[PDB]
């Protein structure tokens, strides 16, 4: 996957060469951001699951069309509801390895890599999920470095499904 | 392709949980010695030319019967595909002390070496004892006391010597 | 690749001889059925990405693990790369329902699929399970009593639920 | 091999979608002209041997240059006879073959691919081959509907010797 | 791609000596007969649809079973195959005539023949046959004495005969 | 390797044809030339490594910095001039094989190919190889039609130094 550290490996790979000058910088670059980026990571470790259980609560009061619709294919049923609170957990989860990584690369894999093609064969409205995704951005509470991290990689997850 | 950080969420992610407080911090401890990593991805690529020619030259003196006529390697076409092999062997231990993993050396580099060296006739234990001596070359180079802050780089001596160790036991 | 007619015609030319009287009139009740079989064809088509969508939908239910983390197909790559599979599948049956010969299925679909799904670590008994819910989704759909000529296509079902059987045992 | 119902599917198949509506329409055009074509299959089994040794007895009678010259390679010997009845039942027998299929495919294999390089080399005139074809397209009696699908098919491989 | 005379250079390098008396020797018998290996290389070209269009009339004489339905070698496609594959043989044993060496005729053409009609279906004692036939009716041609100064040619005969010899004995 | 009777028979095969008209007459020209070839190989069978033993001492006075220099990389050990004989072996060795092939080939994949990088990782000047080549093309001692051959493939390894 991508992360500023294979970026350049694979770059320098391309031209069988060693790493260039400017290349070594932007990899120097990478662990002077690091620090704040694993402490992005700590806060997600440990209230990742509790800001997911809100965000889903968050939809069903935003769009009223998901909890009354019916029973095969909506979030009607409580089974559904531990669906969402499952995917948007698992975005959250996604979202704190791209802090670790220091790049777009869990995201690009994990989500964004047939994102588009999915929720179109089963009915899935990204709207619901630009939704959550947005609460959580605004119910953090996270200080600047470590904020300034969170938000880059939650919002490379709002434009790619917009 | 897999850094030592993306290393741990591709475990972290494959029991879907997120990464614990001894992942973040053994991750921690690698952004701390960072320093002295990057001095190492340095000390190797200044001095690549040099690492690689010597090795050779103990090489073709350990091993004479292996250059001259009749040997796995002579004319000038082999002398100079031992050199470039050896070469880039270095450039993926070099690649390997950047992203902390080895994927890059593994999956680019020595997947299916073994299996070309066998069906080239080039011998194995000789391209090993290359990279061994590559390995010794490279140790004195890259711990060298002079013009560098003084410090302790162990666990990074023990690290790099490892990755060449990795590409030795892959041809042998 | 061959269909129904040609299948029988490169049998009729390995022993030389012109088609038999046995060989016309089962092929004449192919051009016989052919309305009904078209009527097949049409109806997979329109409900392509209904049969494929629903059959995905029962196959998380019945085997949930593989899906989520730690199994072969958690991901959006994947999930998509199932879904696209379980398509591929069911266009090859519908081909192979027109044709009235399998080959098409058989040659560029089913072909190294088992040694694929070998090698990427997919199960094999999964896809089998996904192909059969497919196979009960579309004999609801082919059949469906409404909206054409009440009539018998035994036969026609028959032949489509086999192919569907065939696609399954060579993978599981 | 080329028939309008695989000819349908390879074209579908390289577009990687399910058959076209102007596709659909092609293959119900093959099962409402079949029928003409399996009964005229039915004629050349019947009668086709019996058309293949009297166009042999006419190229005799066209071509006197073929019965009259040397051994080795020529048709004077009685076991040239024999395969020159071969070849032309080989010939209305892929003929047949065209007319239960609806299409070329079975004269584009089994003839036409090959044909050129084949006479050329064994030193066959593609001119004996074309006088006996054009013999029993005017003897073999038949009526209009099944005769055209006989016609169709004895023509284009007439095209493809000459 | 190697010829006589780089065959003998290839050995004695791999001993890292130069040519002895009796290799320098042993090479000069070839450009002292070198006049007849080139009249044997012009005959074999001049009458080259001539061998392999008799050779196939021989083995379809031989073998009928083959050549019509359900046979190995039915269609127009496949005649005109067999016809090739014997041209391409007959090329090659040309090609070794010249070179004096057989190097040409093993790397791109017998190389992997025995597994290519093994994966085909195409006999092999057939086309053994066959190059068998090239063989009797090669030698007639490259031995008249007629047209050419009368002399002895017996080790090129030999040598040529050898080299259909190789070329069957890699298909059987 | 490149022999003009490889050459011929590699082109011919290009195409797919036997030799053309042209490409016989470039043979028949190697079998007209090839006598004083192998005596050339002769020649330099017989005195060969005498040529040698006097060219690495050639160079040891026409450039002094060669046998005054350090020990691990440089001919002033004994070991070192050991080397430079076998070295300069090598190439003559090399040119009496391209006498004996009538083309450049040996000296083609046995020196030329990979020579300009192995020379400048080794820290090998070319300058000295030159220089002894030079030397024994002016000492020989060879006749002419056998000193043609020997002169083509000697200046054809100073050309590929240069
Ligand atoms: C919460 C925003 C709401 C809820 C979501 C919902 N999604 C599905 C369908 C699936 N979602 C996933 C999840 C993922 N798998 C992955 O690999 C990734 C990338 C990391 C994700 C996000 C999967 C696998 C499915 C299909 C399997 C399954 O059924 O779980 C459903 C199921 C309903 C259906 O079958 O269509 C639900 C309920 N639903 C809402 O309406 C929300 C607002
Ligand atoms: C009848 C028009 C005359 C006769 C024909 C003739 N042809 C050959 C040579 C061959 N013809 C075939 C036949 C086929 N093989 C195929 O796969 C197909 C496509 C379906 C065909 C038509 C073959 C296999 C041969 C070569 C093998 C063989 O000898 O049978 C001959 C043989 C004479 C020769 O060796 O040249 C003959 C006699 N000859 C005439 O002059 C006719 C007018
Ligand atoms: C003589 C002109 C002088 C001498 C030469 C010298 N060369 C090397 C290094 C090597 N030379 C070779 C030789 C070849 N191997 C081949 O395959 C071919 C093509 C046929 C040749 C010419 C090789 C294999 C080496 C490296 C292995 C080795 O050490 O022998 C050296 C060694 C010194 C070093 O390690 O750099 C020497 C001494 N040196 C001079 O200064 C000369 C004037
Ligand atoms: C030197 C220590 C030893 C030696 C090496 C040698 N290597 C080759 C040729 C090849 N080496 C490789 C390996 C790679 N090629 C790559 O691009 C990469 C990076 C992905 C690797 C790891 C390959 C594929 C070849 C073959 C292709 C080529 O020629 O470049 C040779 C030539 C073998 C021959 O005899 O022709 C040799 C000799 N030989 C020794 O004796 C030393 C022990
Ligand atoms: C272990 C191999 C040896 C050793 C290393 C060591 N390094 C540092 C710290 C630094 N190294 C750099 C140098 C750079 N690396 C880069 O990639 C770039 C960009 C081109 C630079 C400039 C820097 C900037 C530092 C930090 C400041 C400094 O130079 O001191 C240290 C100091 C401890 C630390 O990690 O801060 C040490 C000790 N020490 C040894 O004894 C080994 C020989
Ligand atoms: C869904 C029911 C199951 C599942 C499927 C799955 N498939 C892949 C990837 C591939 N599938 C194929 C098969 C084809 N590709 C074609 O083009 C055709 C038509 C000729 C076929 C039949 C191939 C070749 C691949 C690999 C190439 C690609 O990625 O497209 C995957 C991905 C494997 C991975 O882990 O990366 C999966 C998961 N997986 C399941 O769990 C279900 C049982
Ligand atoms: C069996 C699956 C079901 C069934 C089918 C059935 N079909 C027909 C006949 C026809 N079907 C068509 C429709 C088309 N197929 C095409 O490809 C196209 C071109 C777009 C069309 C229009 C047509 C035209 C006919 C013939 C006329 C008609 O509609 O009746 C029948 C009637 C029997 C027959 O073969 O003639 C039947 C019964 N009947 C069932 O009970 C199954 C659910
Ligand atoms: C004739 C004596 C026998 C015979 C031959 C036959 N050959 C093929 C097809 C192929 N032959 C080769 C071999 C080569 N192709 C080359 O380009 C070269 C030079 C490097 C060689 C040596 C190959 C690769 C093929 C396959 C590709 C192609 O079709 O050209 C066939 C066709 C097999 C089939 O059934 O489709 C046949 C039949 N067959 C006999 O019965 C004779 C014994
Ligand atoms: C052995 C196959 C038969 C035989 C041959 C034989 N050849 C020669 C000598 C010559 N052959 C040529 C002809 C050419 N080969 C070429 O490639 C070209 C260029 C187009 C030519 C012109 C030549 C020129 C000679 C030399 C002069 C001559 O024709 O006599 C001989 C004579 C002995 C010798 O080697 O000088 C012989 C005997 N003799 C047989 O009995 C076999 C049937």
């Amino acid at each position: 996957m991508k992360t500023p550290l294979t970026e350049a490996i694979a770059a320098a790979d391309l031209r069988g060469s060693y790493l260039s000058n400017t290349e070594l910088q932007a990899v120097f670059g990478r662990f002077n951001r690091a620090r704040a980026g694993l402490e992005a990571a700590r806060a997600f470790a440990n209230n990742g699951k509790k800001w997911a259980e809100a965000a889903a609560n968050h939809v069903y009061q935003k769009f009223p069309y998901t909890t009354q619709m019916q029973g095969p294919q909506y979030a009607s049923t409580p089974e559904g509801k531990a669906k969402c609170v499952r995917d948007i957990d698992h975005y959250l989860r996604t979202i704190s390895y791209c802090c670790v990584v220091g790049g777009t690369g869990p995201l690009d894999d994990y989500v964004v890599a047939g994102l588009k093609e999915f929720n179109s064969a089963l009915g899935l409205s990204p709207s619901w999920y630009i939704a959550a995704l947005e609460f959580v951005r605004d119910n953090h509470g996270l200080t600047g470095d470590v904020a300034g991290e969170a938000n880059t990689y939650i919002n490379y997850a709002i434009n790619a499904l917009s | 392709m897999l850094d030592a950080f993306s290393r741990v969420v591709e475990q972290a992610d494959k029991k879907g949980a997120y990464l614990s407080n001894d992942e973040i911090n053994a991750l921690q401890a690698i952004v701390a010695d960072s320093n002295k990593r990057l001095d190492v991805v340095n000390r190797l690529t200044s001095n690549a030319s040099s690492i690689v020619a010597n090795a050779y030259r103990a090489l073709v003196a350990e091993r004479p019967q292996v250059f001259n006529p009749g040997g796995p390697c002579f004319h000038h076409r082999n002398q100079a595909a031992c050199i470039r092999d050896l070469g880039f062997i270095l450039r993926y231990v070099t690649y390997s002390v950047l992203a902390g993993d080895t994927s890059v050396m593994d999956d680019r580099c020595l997947n299916g070496l073994r299996e070309t060296y066998q069906a080239l006739g080039t011998p194995g234990d000789a391209v090993a004892s290359g990279i061994k001596k590559m390995k010794e070359a490279a140790l004195k180079i890259a711990n060298d006391p002079n013009g560098i802050t003084k410090g302790d780089c162990s666990q990074l001596m023990s690290e790099l010597a490892s990755y060449f160790d990795r590409a030795a036991a892959a041809v042998a």
